[PDB]
RNA sequence: UCUCUUACUUUUAACCAGUGAAAUUGACCUGCCCGUGAAGAGGCGGGCAUAACACAGCAAGACGAGAAGACCCUAUGGAGCUUUAAUUUAUUAAUGCAAACACCUGCAUUAAAAAUUUCGGUUGGGGCG
RNA sequence: ACUGAACUCCUCACACCCAAUUGGACCAAUCUAUCACCCUAUAGAAGAACUAAUGUUAGUAUAAGUAACAUGAAAACAUUCU
RNA sequence: CCGAGCCUGGUGAUAGCUGGUUGUCCAAGAUAGAAUCUUAGUUCAACUUUAAAUUUGCCCACAGAACCCUCUAAAUCCCCUU
RNA sequence: GCUAAACCUAGCCCCAAACCCACUCCACCUUACUACCAAACCUUAGCCAAACCAUUUACCCAAAUAAAGUAUAGGCGAUAGAAAUUGAAACCUGGCGCAAUAGAUAUAGUACCGCAAGGGAAAGAUGAAAAAACCAAGCAUAAUAUAGCAAGGACUAACCCCUAUACCUUCUGCAUAAUGAAUUAACUAGAAAUAACUUUGCAAGGAGAGCCAAAGCUAAGACCCCCGAAACCAGACGA
C-alpha cells in the first residue's frame, strides 16, 4: 500500500460536528450524517428567502391588528400614506405600532384624513380645490 | 490496427489501406474510383469518364487512413521518374 | 481491555483543612467475566442503584435470578474492604452511588441448524461495576406538586418577550 | 530522473497463488457473485493497477540543452558571488580543520564544491584535506553537473579547470550537425 | 502502521484540545 | 434446480481466551 | 479509528552522507569526456533496462527475449500469460480508437 | 466515458470498422500506386542554389574534386544508403547566379544543370553507386572500422 | 367428513430460572378519510385524530420476507437431440490402381461412423401466406 | 385598493444554480531532491482521496433476551419406588 | 448441484448485457439523418467543446421562385437597409 | 467505562551477483517408511480475434540497436511478418519497494475441507531488566410524552409555530416506479499510440550512427477503468 489516507479521521469530522446535533444514528453514523447534513446546507440556504417572506407578513399582520384597533383597513392605511408621500416601509410601521402607539394613531389619523380627501375628491368631479393633505410636494 | 506489436511492440501499417491508396507528402490521399472496371457496357461515356479519375480524400477520411499507416509511408520519397511529383507539395493555399 | 475502575481506589486526596465538610468515602469495585448477559445483569443493577448496602442486600438475597447472588458476592466483598481497607466508620453507613454492567470479553461458537445450514452462537460474559459512597441514601426526589407546575407555567409565561421587533 | 529504475512490483489476479476455482454458485446463494478469490475486491487479492516489474525512467535531453545547463549554472554561480578561482588547490597541511577555518575566513559558505581539472594529477594535500570532510568535495572537471553546483554553496575552479570548461562548452557551439558518434574519429576533434 | 507524520502530529494536537477542555487548568 | 450449503471453516468458531 | 495514538520515531536524513553529496557526479561524462562514454552506461540495474525506455507490454517483451532462457519456470510463464493480457488490452481495448 | 455501451465498457470495434456496412478502405479498388515502392531508385536533390551557398559559405571545396563524401562532409546533403537512395541528382534551380568552377559527381544531372556547370568552365560528371559502395562512400570512417 | 360442533388428556403454549439462534434491516419522531400521483400514499394536498410506555392475540396493509419458479421478448450468448443444414473423411471397412514379390505402404473411389459450425430481418403469438 | 417570485429597483458584492461530454483554476496525504525544524516551502514522483458494486475481510447492532434446548420420584444419598 | 462428473491448467476466457467507477471550485454545453445478421450496438453526418485564422453572420425590403389537377391556408426560400 | 483503539518488525518484493541440492544408525515401490527366495520416446487442442463462423488469429531458441512494421504472407479480411546489412563495454552487496486486510499462501502447504486429484486459512505487539489519559460502530452513565425524510428558519425557551415528497443507479423522457445499501473500520476500480497543442534547445538544418526535413527537427508535459456467466479444450483424479 504505497500511498494511503493518513487524514480519514479529519474528513470524517469536518462532517461530522454538523451532525452531532440531530437525533439517531445520523449524529454519529457518516454514511447516514452525510446525507441529513447536505440536506440541513440545503434547507439553510433556501431558508434565507423564506425569512424575508416570513418577516413581511409578519409585519402586515401585526400592522393589520394595530390599524383595526383605529377602524382602519391594512390597504386604507398604506395607500393613504403613500399618497401623503410618506415612505415608511412595514418593518417601521409594525414597530411603531408595538413602540410608539401615540405615533401610530397619528399616522392613522392622517391616513385616515387623506382617505376622506380623495373620496371628497371623488364625489366632487369637476373643478375643486385639492385638498390640504392632498397637495403633493414637486421635486425637480 | 495493431496499436503494439507481440514482437517489436510497435504500431503496424494497414496492408489494404497500401494496397488501395497513394499518400501526397502535402496530406492528400488519392484513389480509384469504385466500380470503374465493373460493368463498362452499361455506362454512358461521360459516366466511364467520371470512374478513370484519380480522387482526394474527404479529411475525415484522411485522418482515418492517416492512422492507420506507420510514418514511413508519410516520409517525402525523391523517386526518380514520379508521375505524382508534382502533386506532393501543395502552393497558393490559405488556410 | 481496559481496567480503569480498579485504578479509581488509588487516589489519594490531599488532607482536608479544619474548616470543611467531612469527605465521603467511595469505594470503587468490579467483578470482570461474569459468565451471563449484561442486558440480564443490567436489570439487578438497575434494582440496587439508589438503595442502601443492607436493602440492596436483602433484595438480592430474594432475587431467583443467577446474577443476583454473584451481585451479593461484589457487595459483601466491596462493603468489607470498605471498612478495611478505606477507613469506612460503619459497614452499615454505606449507600449504592453507581451500579453498571459492562459486555466482557465472548467467544464465538457454532449452532447447527435443521439444514447444511447453521448459525453463530456467542457465549456471553460481562463485568459488574459497583461505587460504594459512605453515608445515609439520598432522599428519592419528589413528584412535582400543582404548585410545581403552575409556578413553572407563570415563569413560562414572564420569560416571554416581543418577537421579532425592535 | 535519467539513473532511475523502480523496482517496486506487486502481484496481479494472475500471479496470485490459488483463486482458480468459482468461490459459490453464480445463482443458487443469496451472496454477490465471484469467479476468483483472488480478484481485486478480495482481502488477499491481486492489485488491480499498481507498480508493475523494474520500470526504467530513462530519457536523453539534447546535449546542446545540456551543454547550455552547464554555461547557465557557471553564470548563476559568477553572478551571485559564489564563484571563486585557484591559480591551484594547494594546501600546506592536510588538516581538513585548516582548510573549514580558512572557508570561514574567506565568507564562502556551508557547503564548497572543489573541481580539479583531472583525478590523477590531483594534490595529496587538498585530496587528505577532502576525504574526511562531507561538505566539501573535491571533483575532477570531468564530473562537473548542475546538481553538485546547486548542492553546493560555493563552486571553487581551477585556472586549467576554468580553460578546460570553456573549450569543451564553446565547442557546442560552432559545430556541425553529426554523421556518426563523436566518439568516432574526426579530422579535428580529439 | 500508515507511514507519514502530519496525521499524528494534527491528532496529538486535538488530543491536546480534548485534554484541556476535560481538565481546564486554574 | 438445487444449491448446496457452505459451511464456514472450523477455526472461526474453535478460538478460545488466550492464557 | 485508523490514526496513530503516538507520534511517530523522528526521521533524521544525512543529507551530506556519500551518496548524497556525489549524486549527479559523471552526468556529463560525454560533453566533458570526449564522447569516450556515453551518460547511460552509468546506469546500474536490469540488463533489458540499462538505457532504455518503454511501456509496460513493451518492457515486457524486452525482458522475454533478453533474460527469457534464464528465467524460473514459473516466472517465465508469468511473463508469457503477462505479454498476452496485455497484447489484448493494448489492441482490443481503451476509449479512442 | 459517456452512458453504458459498448465504447464504455472499453470493447469498441476496430480503426476502419464501420458497424457492419462495407468499411472505406476496402469499398475502393485496389490500384499498384505502390506496387514497387521498395526497389525505387531514389535521388537527393541538390540545387545548383544550395551547391552555390556551400561553395560561399566553404562547407565545399571547389578547388578539389567534389564528390558525395566531399557533399557529405560539408553537410550539403544527407544521404540514406537505406531507404533506398541511390546518390544525388543534380537539379536545374539556380541555374541563374550560378558563377562556380567545379569538377562535381553526381548520379543523375539535368541537361539545364549540366549546361549551368560547363558554362562557369566547370566540368561535371554522372556515376553510378551501389548500395554497399554508397554507405561505404558517405559514411568512409565507420567502414574504416568495420575492418573488412 | 358433514348437519354443528363439544368435552377431556398429551404436546405446544403463557409465566418463573438457566442456556441461547435464523431469515430480515436506507434512515424512521412509522395514524385515519377523501383526493393527487395513466394504477397504486404512514410520509404529497384538504380535512380529521392524537399524553406516553408494555404484555398477549390477529393477519387487512407495509406491491410483507427467502429462494425457486411459470409467461413473453432480446443476445450475430450457450448446450443436448435430430436431419433431406453447410463443411470434411483425419478414423474404420471395402474396392481399384501403383509398389512389393497374401500383408504392408502411397494414391483414388465408395459407404459406415462420426466431427466442426450455424440456424438473417419485418409481419399477435401459430399454420398458410 | 391591497397581497403576491430567486423578475426589477434598492446598500454592498459578484467566476460562485443543467444530463452525457469538454475546457480551466486549485488541492488532501505519501515518497524523493533541496528546504524547513511543534509540521512546513519550491519542485520531481506515484498502489495519490470511496454515502453505494445482493463488493472482500473484521467488529458490533436489529429481529431478540425471541425461536429453540434440558434433569422420572423420595431419601441415609446406603438405597428404594414408578 | 449429470442433456453429459470433478479438479487443475489454458484463464485476468468472452460478455454490443447487469452492477459499480473514490478531493474542491468555476465555465461552455440537448433530440436533422444515413448504413448496418441492424434498431440493447457501432461508423459517418448533425449538434456539442476547445484552440487558431480570417471576414462577415443574424435580423432582413423592393424585385424574384408552374403549370397540370380546378382549385389550397398559415406560411417558406431569396434578401439591401437597419 | 465497557467492548475496544493504538504500535514495529517478523518477514517478504524486485534487482544485481553467483551455476544449487544429495550418508548419524535403522526403515522405506508389498497395504511405502514392512530384516530374510524362481518396462520409456509418439503434430497439443481449445478459449479467444475476425464484432457470426467454417481458411486464418502474435506466444524464447540464443541475446541490445538499426534496417522495419520494410520486403513478404493473408476468407489479400482480421491480422501475421523476415532477412541481407549494421552494431553491442561490461565496477554485486542496491531500492522516490511492502510493513501484519500490505509484502510470499505461509507463524504453514500446517490446522481445516475433500474418497481422491485438489483447495486452503487466521493470527503477534510491555519494559534495559517480569531473578521488577483521550478516539469507530455497539452499548452504559441516562427509556418515553400530541405532529409526521427527522431538518431548517427560528425563538426567552428542547418541543409546540412556519417551510421542506431520503440517497444511488436504470429505463428513448419522468420520479414518487424499480435496483443497491443494518452499521463501523480497513481494502476496492483510466494502463498507451499516431497525429495535434503547450513550453524549451538548435535552426535549412535537427538528432550522442539508423530517422526526418520545401521551418523543420530534438526533448519534455498532457488522452484511453473495475467486478460477474452459462461455456470450450488439454492433462490428471474418482464405481
Ligand atoms: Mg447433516
Ligand atoms: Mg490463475
Ligand atoms: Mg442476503
Ligand atoms: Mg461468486
Ligand atoms: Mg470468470
Ligand atoms: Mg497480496
Ligand atoms: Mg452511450
Ligand atoms: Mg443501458
Ligand atoms: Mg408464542
Ligand atoms: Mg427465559
Ligand atoms: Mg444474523
Ligand atoms: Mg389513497
Ligand atoms: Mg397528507
Ligand atoms: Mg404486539
Ligand atoms: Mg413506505
Ligand atoms: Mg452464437
Ligand atoms: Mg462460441
Ligand atoms: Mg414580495
Ligand atoms: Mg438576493
Ligand atoms: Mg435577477
Ligand atoms: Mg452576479
Ligand atoms: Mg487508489
Ligand atoms: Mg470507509
Ligand atoms: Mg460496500
Ligand atoms: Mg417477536
Ligand atoms: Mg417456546
Ligand atoms: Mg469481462
Ligand atoms: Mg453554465
Ligand atoms: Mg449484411
Ligand atoms: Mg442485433
Ligand atoms: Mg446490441
Ligand atoms: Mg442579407
Ligand atoms: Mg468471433
Ligand atoms: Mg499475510
Ligand atoms: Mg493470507
Ligand atoms: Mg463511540
Ligand atoms: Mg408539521
Ligand atoms: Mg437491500
Ligand atoms: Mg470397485
Ligand atoms: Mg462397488
Amino acid at each position: 500500500l504505497r500511498n494511503r489516507v493518513t487524514d480519514r479521521y479529519f474528513r470524517i469530522q469536518e462532517v461530522l460536528k454538523h451532525a452531532r446535533h440531530f437525533r439517531g444514528r445520523k449524529n454519529r453514523c457518516y454514511r447516514l450524517a452525510v446525507r441529513t447534513v447536505i440536506r440541513a446546507f440545503v434547507k439553510c440556504t433556501k431558508a434565507r428567502y423564506l425569512k424575508k417572506k416570513n418577516m413581511r407578513t409578519l409585519w402586515i399582520n401585526r400592522i393589520t391588528a394595530a390599524s383595526q384597533e383605529h377602524g382602519l383597513k391594512y390597504p386604507a392605511l398604506i395607500g393613504n400614506l403613500v399618497k401623503c408621500q410618506v415612505e415608511l416601509n412595514r418593518k417601521v410601521l409594525a414597530d411603531l405600532a408595538i413602540y410608539e402607539p401615540k405615533t401610530f394613531k397619528s399616522l392613522a389619523a392622517l391616513a385616515s384624513r387623506r382617505r376622506h380627501e380623495g373620496f371628497a375628491a371623488a364625489l366632487g368631479d369637476g373643478k375643486e380645490p385639492e385638498g390640504i393633505f392632498s397637495r403633493v410636494v414637486q421635486y425637480h | 490496427l495493431t496499436y503494439f506489436s507481440a514482437r517489436k511492440g510497435k504500431r503496424k501499417t494497414v496492408k489494404a489501406v497500401i494496397d488501395r491508396f497513394l499518400r501526397l507528402h502535402c496530406g492528400l490521399w488519392v484513389r480509384r474510383k469504385a466500380g470503374y472496371k465493373k460493368k463498362l457496357w452499361k455506362k454512358t461515356p461521360a459516366r466511364k469518364k467520371r470512374l478513370r479519375e484519380f480522387v482526394f480524400c474527404n479529411k475525415t477520411q484522411s485522418k482515418l487512413l492517416d492512422k492507420m499507416t506507420t510514418s514511413f509511408w508519410k516520409r517525402r520519397n525523391w523517386y526518380v521518374d514520379d508521375p505524382y511529383q508534382k502533386y506532393h507539395d501543395r502552393t497558393n493555399l490559405k488556410v | 481491555i481496559s481496567r480503569k475502575w480498579e485504578k479509581k481506589n488509588k487516589i489519594v486526596y490531599p488532607p482536608q483543612l479544619p474548616g470543611e465538610p467531612r469527605r465521603p468515602a467511595e469505594i470503587y469495585h468490579c467483578r470482570r467475566q461474569i459468565k451471563y448477559s449484561k442486558d440480564k445483569m443490567w436489570y439487578l443493577a438497575k434494582l440496587i442503584r439508589g438503595m442502601s448496602i443492607d436493602q440492596a442486600l436483602a433484595q438480592l438475597e430474594f432475587n431467583d435470578k443467577k446474577g443476583a447472588k454473584i451481585i451479593k458476592e461484589v457487595l459483601l466483598e466491596a462493603q468489607d474492604m470498605a471498612v478495611r481497607d478505606h477507613n469506612v466508620e460503619f459497614r452499615s453507613n454505606l449507600y449504592i452511588a453507581e451500579s453498571t454492567s459492562g459486555r466482557g470479553q465472548c467467544l464465538k461458537r457454532i449452532r447447527y441448524h435443521g439444514r447444511g445450514r447453521f448459525g453463530i452462537m456467542e457465549k456471553v460474559y460481562c463485568h459488574y461495576f459497583v461505587k460504594l459512597v459512605e453515608g445515609p441514601p439520598p432522599p428519592p426526589e419528589p413528584p412535582k406538586t400543582a404548585v410545581a407546575h403552575a409556578k413553572e407555567y407563570i415563569q413560562q409565561l414572564r420569560s416571554r418577550t416581543i418577537v421579532h421587533t425592535l | 530522473n535519467f539513473k532511475r529504475i523502480s523496482y517496486a512490483k506487486t502481484k496481479t489476479r494472475a500471479e496470485v497463488r490459488g483463486g482458480g476455482r468459482k468461490p459459490w454458485p453464480q445463482k443458487g446463494t443469496g451472496r454477490a457473485r465471484h469467479g476468483s478469490i483472488r480478484s481485486p475486491l478480495w482481502r488477499g487479492g491481486g492489485v488491480a493497477h499498481g507498480p508493475r516489474g523494474p520500470t526504467s525512467y530513462y530519457y536523453m535531453l539534447p546535449m546542446k540543452v545540456r551543454a547550455l545547463g552547464l554555461k547557465v549554472a557557471l553564470t548563476v554561480k559568477l553572478a551571485q558571488d559564489d564563484l571563486h578561482i585557484m591559480d591551484s588547490l594547494e594546501l600546506p597541511t592536510g588538516d581538513p580543520q585548516y582548510l573549514t577555518e580558512l572557508a570561514h575566513y574567506r565568507r564562502w559558505g556551508d557547503s564548497v564544491l572543489l573541481v580539479d581539472l583531472t583525478h590523477e594529477e590531483m594534490p595529496q594535500s587538498i585530496v587528505e584535506a577532502t576525504s574526511r570532510l562531507k561538505t566539501f568535495n573535491l571533483i575532477p572537471a570531468v564530473g562537473l553537473n548542475v546538481h553538485s553546483m546547486l548542492k553546493h554553496q560555493t563552486l571553487v575552479l581551477t585556472l586549467p579547470t576554468v580553460a578546460f570548461l570553456e573549450d569543451k562548452l564553446l565547442w557546442q557551439d560552432s559545430r556541425y550537425r553529426p554523421l556518426y558518434p563523436f566518439s568516432l574519429p574526426y579530422s579535428d576533434f580529439p | 502502521v500508515k507511514k507519514g507524520f502530519r496525521a499524528a502530529f494534527r491528532f496529538q494536537k486535538e488530543l491536546e484540545r480534548q485534554r484541556l477542555l476535560r481538565c481546564p487548568p486554574p | 434446480r438445487f444449491t448446496p450449503p457452505i459451511y464456514q471453516p472450523k477455526f472461526k468458531t474453535e478460538k478460545e481466551f488466550m492464557q | 479509528i485508523g490514526i496513530r495514538l503516538t507520534l511517530p520515531p523522528p526521521k533524521v536524513v544525512d543529507r551530506w552522507n556519500e551518496k548524497r553529496a556525489m549524486f549527479g557526479v559523471y552526468d556529463n561524462i560525454g560533453i566533458l569526456g570526449n564522447f569516450e562514454k556515453h551518460p547511460k552506461e552509468l546506469i546500474r540495474g536490469p540488463i533489458w533496462l540499462r538505457g532504455w525506455k518503454g511501456n509496460e507490454l513493451q518492457r515486457c517483451i524486452r525482458k522475454r527475449k533478453m533474460v527469457g532462457s534464464r528465467m524460473f519456470a514459473d516466472d517465465l510463464h508469468n511473463l508469457n500469460k503477462r505479454i498476452r493480457y496485455l497484447y489484448k488490452h493494448f489492441n482490443r481495448h481503451g476509449k479512442f480508437r | 466515458r459517456g452512458h453504458k455501451g459498448e465504447r464504455q465498457r472499453g470493447t469498441r470495434p476496430r480503426l476502419g470498422f464501420e458497424g457492419g456496412q462495407t468499411p472505406f478502405y476496402i469499398r475502393i479498388p485496389k490500384y499498384g500506386f505502390n506496387e514497387g515502392h521498395s526497389f525505387r531508385r531514389q535521388y537527393k536533390p541538390l540545387s545548383l542554389n544550395r551547391l552555390q551557398y556551400l561553395i560561399d559559405l566553404g562547407r565545399v571545396d571547389p578547388s578539389q574534386p567534389i564528390d558525395l563524401t566531399q557533399l557529405v562532409n560539408g553537410r550539403g546533403v544527407t544521404i540514406q544508403p537505406l531507404k533506398r537512395d541511390y546518390g544525388v541528382q543534380l537539379v536545374e534551380e539556380g541555374a541563374d547566379t550560378f558563377t562556380a568552377k567545379v569538377n562535381i559527381e553526381v548520379q543523375l544531372a539535368s541537361e539545364l544543370a549540366i549546361a549551368a556547370i560547363e558554362k562557369n568552365g566547370g566540368v561535371v560528371t554522372t556515376a553510378f553507386y551501389d548500395p554497399r559502395s554508397l554507405d561505404i562512400v558517405c559514411k568512409p570512417v565507420p567502414f574504416f572500422l568495420r575492418g573488412q
